[PDB]
RNA sequence: AGGUAGAUUACCUGACGUUCCCAUCUGUGUGAACAUAAUGGUACUGAUCAGGCUCUAAGCAUCUUUACUUCCGUGUUCGGAUGGGAACGGGUGUAUCCUACUUGAUAUGAACCUACC
RNA sequence: GGCGGCACAUCUGUUACAAGAUAACGCAGGUGUCCAAAGAUGAACUCAAUGAGGACAGAAACCUCAUGUAGAAUAUAAGGG
RNA sequence: CAACAUCUUGUCAAACUAUGAAUAAACAAAGAAGAAUUCUCAGUGUUAAAUACACUUCAGGAAUUUAAAU
């Protein structure tokens, strides 16, 4: 039975990590945030000043707003049983970029390279190359041939039990 | 006997340093993340600082914005080219924080092209009055603001003697004319403190006393044959010689390796080689 | 008044030590926890027998008392009082609470309990005692172990371990190293031959 | 007569029956309490086309 | 060109202090004798934890105050004269200071006043070397070499030099 | 090579000693004014007489620490599933996931803008 | 049921099951206040403790150096910073 | 002797923790309406000024390719 104070539940949530108290890089709070971009909320707690809540923490949201010392992003909530728009507007210190399309970003440039040159080689009448394959779960492997001469073998039968003290 | 020496593995497991400029005692994070915060609604335009340090020789001032791989510096100006301009000695006086501010702002503008429409003020007259830079036409003059670091704002620094120059220089600093050589007595004592008043007056006092004590802390002021009235209208002309050629100027290094690292082979070796000297 | 020893015999709960928190708790009955030449050096006794319990469940301190009392007697009686070293590796540090029913001015079950004693939570294939002694008085050894494990509860092993005094390394691997300088004595235990570190004179 | 006081037991399988409700693609494109000055913005060009539109009709 | 005259030993500083448990006309008068004694208005000092068995947190107790340059050595003259120069081998601390207290002070015994009163000061003697600043700068604060920092033997040998007073074991 | 500003925030720290300073930096000299405090020690201002002594920077060590790698060990634990065995207590087999402490080997910084050498 | 207590409005840790929710008259405690400064800001300084020294002075009075990752302090319960 | 240091040793924590799983939580894997490129390009504002940058149905307009992205 717990109280329903705004930070309950907080002595490991809200600890800094270890060997990673005091002030934090630079770096946040000199990347540049646009309106459209993936962000997570990782609530600051060396930051009492417009915390977040603790439900947010460690969730993944979309920057719709860019204010000039607030970020506003827009997350998921759940409810008894559909979904709500949360709409918050948090400093950069409780805000970090998110590298969720990380590889889908990789895939539209190999992509968009491969686009670039078919319009090199429809120009010149050489046929163009085609794009990269899709993405497939490890498929089985096919049939291979193990050469005879760099070959050991070593034999696999149940040990003998041995006393460990 | 009893130690009880804090220093055991124990105690270095949990230490945690600090940053390595605050480790040094360079750098203050507390204030440089203040003036280093551009708005977020202002996507990448560069907040520019007038980052003056003043060593025991040569009174340093470059403009500075900063970026996550670093900090770039736009433009920069010493004191120790200072000579070029008429000034051979005394190159830390309130006289050269004044020049070296001062050529900083038009060696800036002649960069960015903008030195016509900006002049700031010239006649020694007004050397000793509040100048902040205005809009002209339309266009908004350049705006820096001041970085002082680890330095003590007092009520006549010479980090506020830079400043002075570069508003003089047609660059914009926010500032407040509460902490200038005045901000007590009047124009006059900026002025003349502007000038070297402050410094031509020291060997006219110290001569009337002392020969030994007026060669000892300006001797290379009388080799150099530079008078106490002469300092007046030297920083006059250093002024003037300024505003019309701040553009800079243009062989190999000679290096000097220091120590070099050991490799395993040589590290493991001397080992070794100490093991066997132990094999008493 | 002690209650049947049925009632406290399950491991049940969260660890309940005694803290700032658990207030008068009764002392422990067992105080010591090494018998016989405690000081012998490590090359004394090469011998090595182990109690290892293969139930789960809570011990308490009274039996660990009654145990250690009972090899005491009867290993001074047949050994002697430097020929052996038993040392007991259980120690209490679980406190057993009671809720005590006393006429009809009784809230029936609307209370906690209050401190009633210590015990020590053990797991399957836990050493309990261990000692160790020389070839002459082994049998010796093992018959004051056999009456010991009359004072516990569920079912006790008897172990001899292939092992030197109370080393990790087997009987030939202390003979090998030992007479390398890899082991060093320290009175009652002892010290690798460290490799590393600044360099001596 | 004390009663239980509290269960989870069955709302997970009552609330996957008609399941989570996702908002609609027209919930994440408000644009209340945006930046004054980007609204200041936005609202001048919309002026702006707008006024150019209608006065084309006009002509027409 | 030897670097020697980069290690000299000096005075750096000269603390004189009065740590009487009363406040009030004694202190005040504590007070005088060190203006007059260095010629600088001293500091008062407070409690840091009250003891009833002293009779001692807000009041003042103690008046201590610093002597630096020529001013230190004179001051250190006199305190040295009344001990003749006389100071045991365990007087000295392990980082090259030292130290002693002395009961009656020769001050001005020509017009000397019950009323002011008899008060016994102590003497600390912190040396130094030149480049002992960057512990003490603002800027780039840092620590200074293990070689650098004097030891009790170095304040030994500089005090049987500079003023020819042998050390007693006892 | 050095100095200013930094970003990564111990591969950057801590202790024992060692190497140059040619520029630069530092330490170094003084107290007249701005300014400073009980103290020109700090901070402030004026300077250039001397010095690599400290700092700083570079390197050493079976150095503590820290950062990667194997090993620990498929061992602890764990999700799914018996009309599986056990009086209990607890512990299999099957189709799967798989740490930690420790020990050993290596490293002891990489990198950005400006000026000067 | 009564007598007792407030689990009746409310906060901290734990039970509690590494998202959210989360039981008992479960456990260890807390609130009905306090502050013109203990609010705001600027500057300077570094705390507890230990070692070594210094008249009375002792283990506890005050002064100095060295080490000192917070082991102090921050109105209050506890947990965070 | 003790004591205090220091190197080992045996056993521990729901209101201790460096480290830390298995199961889980919330994102992405192409909807201003299925992509991309080239040319052209305006209104406000940021800006020292902008041809930079931000928002404006990826303002808007026209061509070429195009149904692909576990």
């Amino acid at each position: 039975p717990l109280s329903n104070g705004r930070n309950r539940r907080t002595r490991k949530l809200f600890k800094r990590p270890f060997r990673g108290h005091g002030l934090s890089n630079t770096s946040t709070i000199l990347h540049t945030y646009k309106v459209g971009d993936y962000v997570t909320i990782l609530c600051n707690s060396s930051i009492q000043h417009g915390l977040p809540y603790k439900a947010f923490h460690g969730k993944t949201g979309r920057v719709w707003n860019v204010n000039p010392h607030a970020i506003g992003v827009m997350v998921n909530k759940k409810v008894n049983n559909r979904i709500v728009v949360k709409r918050l507007h948090i400093s950069p210190e409780h805000i970090k970029p998110s590298g969720c399309q990380k590889d889908f970003l990789e895939r539209k440039a190999a992509v968009a390279a491969i686009r670039k040159q078919n319009i090199q080689l429809k120009k010149e009448g050489k046929p163009l190359l085609p794009l990269p394959a899709k993405r497939l779960p490890k498929q089985p492997r096919p049939a291979e041939l193990i050469k005879g001469a760099d070959i050991k073998f070593t034999t696999v039968a149940p040990l003998k039990f041995e006393e460990l003290y | 006997g009893f130690l009880k020496v804090i220093k055991n593995r124990a105690y270095f497991k949990k230490y945690q340093t600090q940053f390595r400029r605050r480790r040094e005692g360079k750098t203050d994070y507390y204030a440089r993340r203040k003036m280093i915060f551009q708005d977020k609604d202002k996507f990448k335009t560069p907040k520019y600082r007038v980052v003056v340090r003043i060593t025991n020789k040569t009174v340093i001032a470059q403009i500075a914005y900063s970026e996550i791989i670093g900090d770039k510096i736009l433009c920069a100006a010493y004191s120790h080219e200072l000579p070029r301009y008429g000034v051979k000695l005394g190159l830390t006086n309130y006289a050269a924080a004044y020049c070296t501010g001062l050529l900083l702002a038009r060696r800036l503008l002649q960069k960015l092209g903008m030195d016509k429409q900006f002049v700031g003020v010239s006649d020694a007259a007004k050397l000793g009055e509040d100048y902040t830079p205005e809009e002209v036409d339309e266009r908004r003059p350049f705006k820096c603001i001041l970085d002082v670091g680890l330095a003590r704002t007092t009520t006549g620094s010479k980090v506020f003697a830079v400043l002075k120059g570069m508003c003089d220089g047609g660059v914009y600093v926010p500032h407040s004319a509460t902490r200038f050589a005045g901000a007590g007595e009047n124009e006059e004592a900026l002025r003349s403190r502007i000038l070297g008043g402050h410094v031509a007056a020291y060997m006219k006092y110290l001569s009337g006393e002392d020969a030994d004590l007026y060669k000892k802390q300006f001797g290379r002021f009388i080799a150099a044959g530079i008078a106490p009235e002469a300092l007046e209208n030297i920083y006059i002309e250093a002024h003037k010689k300024i505003r019309e050629n701040p553009a800079a100027e243009k062989k190999e290094h000679k290096k000097y390796p220091t120590s070099k690292k050991l490799t395993l082979e040589q590290r493991k070796a001397a080992i070794q080689a100490k093991l066997a000297k132990l094999a008493a | 008044g002690r209650r049947p020893g049925r009632c406290y015999r399950l491991v049940r709960g969260h660890p309940y030590p005694k803290s700032k928190y658990c207030r008068g708790v009764p002392d422990p009955r067992i105080k010591l926890f090494d018998i016989g030449n405690r000081s012998a050096p490590c090359d004394d006794f090469p011998c090595c027998v182990h109690i290892v319990g293969l139930e789960r469940e809570n011990i308490s301190s009274e039996a660990m008392e009654a145990a250690r009392i009972s090899i005491n007697k009867n290993m001074l009686k047949y050994a002697g009082k430097d020929g052996f070293h038993v040392r007991i590796r259980i120690h209490p540090f679980h406190v057993l609470r009671i809720n005590k029913m006393l006429r009809l001015q009784t809230g029936m079950r609307g209370a906690w309990g209050k401190s009633y004693g210590s015990c020590a939570r053990v797991k399957v294939g836990q050493v309990l005692i261990s000692g160790r002694c020389k070839e002459q008085h082994l049998p010796a050894m093992i018959k004051s172990f056999r009456l010991a494990c009359y004072k516990f509860a569920g079912r006790q092993k008897l172990v001899i371990s292939n092992k030197w005094g109370f080393t990790k390394y087997t009987k030939e691997e202390y003979q090998q190293l030992k007479k390398d300088g890899k082991i060093i004595a320290d009175g009652c235990y002892f010290k690798l031959a460290t490799t590393k570190g600044p360099l001596p004179k | 007569s004390k009663d239980k006081n509290r269960s989870s037991h069955n709302q997970s399988h009552k609330a996957h029956r008609n399941g989570f409700y996702k908002p609609k693609k027209s919930a994440y494109m408000s644009t209340k309490g945006m930046n004054v000055q980007v609204l200041k913005n936005t609202k001048a060009q919309r002026k702006f086309a707008l006024a150019k539109k209608l006065e084309a009709k006009k002509a027409a | 060109c030897k670097s020697d005259v980069m290690r000299k030993i000096k005075i750096d500083k000269l603390v004189l202090n009065i740590s009487v448990g009363e406040s009030g006309d004694r202190l005040t008068r504590a007070a005088k004798v060190l203006e007059t004694l260095t010629g600088q208005t001293p500091v008062l000092s407070e409690a840091r934890y009250t003891v009833r068995a002293f009779s001692i947190r807000n009041d003042q107790i103690a008046c201590h105050v610093t002597v630096r340059g020529a001013k230190a050595a004179e001051i250190l003259e006199k305190g040295l004269k009344v001990k003749e120069f006389e100071l045991k081998a365990n007087n000295f601390s392990a980082t090259g200071n030292f130290g002693f207290g002395i009961e009656e002070h020769i001050d001005l015994g020509l017009k000397y006043d019950p009323q002011v009163g008899i008060y016994g000061m102590d003497f600390f003697v912190v040396l130094a070397r030149p480049g002992f600043r960057v512990s003490r700068r603002k800027r780039m604060q840092d620590k200074i070499g293990r070689d650098h920092l004097l030891t009790k033997e170095d304040a030994i040998n500089w005090f049987k030099e500079t003023y020819e007073g042998i050390v007693l074991n006892k």
